[PDB]
């Protein structure tokens, strides 16, 4: 479903924030 | 805790690990802004899935999950603002932490909720076969058995293919093995039931006393098949 791709796009985004500490 | 489903795991495991935490914190507005865009899109898809579904449980459980990641993303957007003013701000440090934590939880909740929806669909496929087994006791002619086999044949098939595709997805192994066994038992037991019925119908249309016998092997087979399908349903929910 579209749900999975959207959730992954939030998971990725969030990772990039955290990989900056 | 372990994400069941190989799919939820690939989505949430990388970041669940990272969320396992000083001095300088660089300027997070660019990245935090990409989280904010993605969570807006998630809420979008959520609302859609809600108005589009016929599942009552999905309708009341999914919204509280968008909201949770929505308010959690707010905490992240604000923690950035703050950290730009004072990179050493201890407040800001915590909003970022709780902010991310909230985002992990809500997303996870949202998916746990969506996964339950898919399981009910599957559960209902099973209940269909369970219904149609209770109708076995009314077949008395030899041409009514032909009707029966024609409907249940393909029905068992659909169930099998779909349980099979479901188990491959679970990330727990015992659960995977319980399903596979139970679907095998039921599949082996189908020709047994037909043969059982075929015997009943013949023993009836000929009148031969061993009909007490035939009727109870038929029934025993219906029961063993039902006991298993209920077991498939139970396991589906773990």
């Amino acid at each position: 479903x579209x749900i999975y791709x959207x959730a992954k796009x939030v998971x990725x985004x969030l990772s990039k924030v955290l990989x900056x500490i | 805790p372990v994400f069941h489903t190989r799919t939820i795991e690939s989505i949430l495991e990388p970041v669940a690990q990272q969320i396992s935490h000083g001095k300088a914190i660089p300027d997070l507005t660019a990245p935090v802004s990409a989280v904010q865009a993605a969570v807006s899109n998630l809420v979008r898809v959520g609302k859609e899935t809600v108005q589009t579904t016929e599942d009552q449980i999905l309708k009341r459980d999914m919204p509280p999950a968008f909201i949770k990641v929505e308010n959690a993303c707010t905490k992240l957007v604000r923690a950035a603002q703050m950290l730009q003013a004072d990179p050493y701000s201890v407040p800001a440090r915590d909003y970022l932490i709780d902010g991310s934590r909230g985002i992990l939880s809500g997303t996870s909740d949202l998916l746990l909720t969506f996964d339950e929806a898919e399981v009910r669909k599957i559960i209902r496929v099973c209940k269909g076969i369970l219904e149609y087994l209770t109708v076995a006791e009314v077949v008395e002619t030899m041409e009514d058995l032909v009707t029966y086999t024609k409907n249940l044949g393909p029905g068992m098939t659909k169930m099998a293919k779909m349980i099979d595709e479901r188990q491959q997805e679970l990330t727990h192994q015992e659960h995977r093995v319980m399903l596979v066994n139970s679907m095998n038992t039921v599949k082996e037991l189908l020709p047994v039931l037909i043969s059982a019925m075929k015997i009943f119908v013949t023993t009836k249309n000929t009148k031969s006393q061993g009909i007490e016998e035939a009727l109870k092997n038929r029934n025993f087979t219906v029961e063993k098949m039902s006991a298993e399908i209920n077991e498939i349903i139970r396991v589906l929910q773990l």
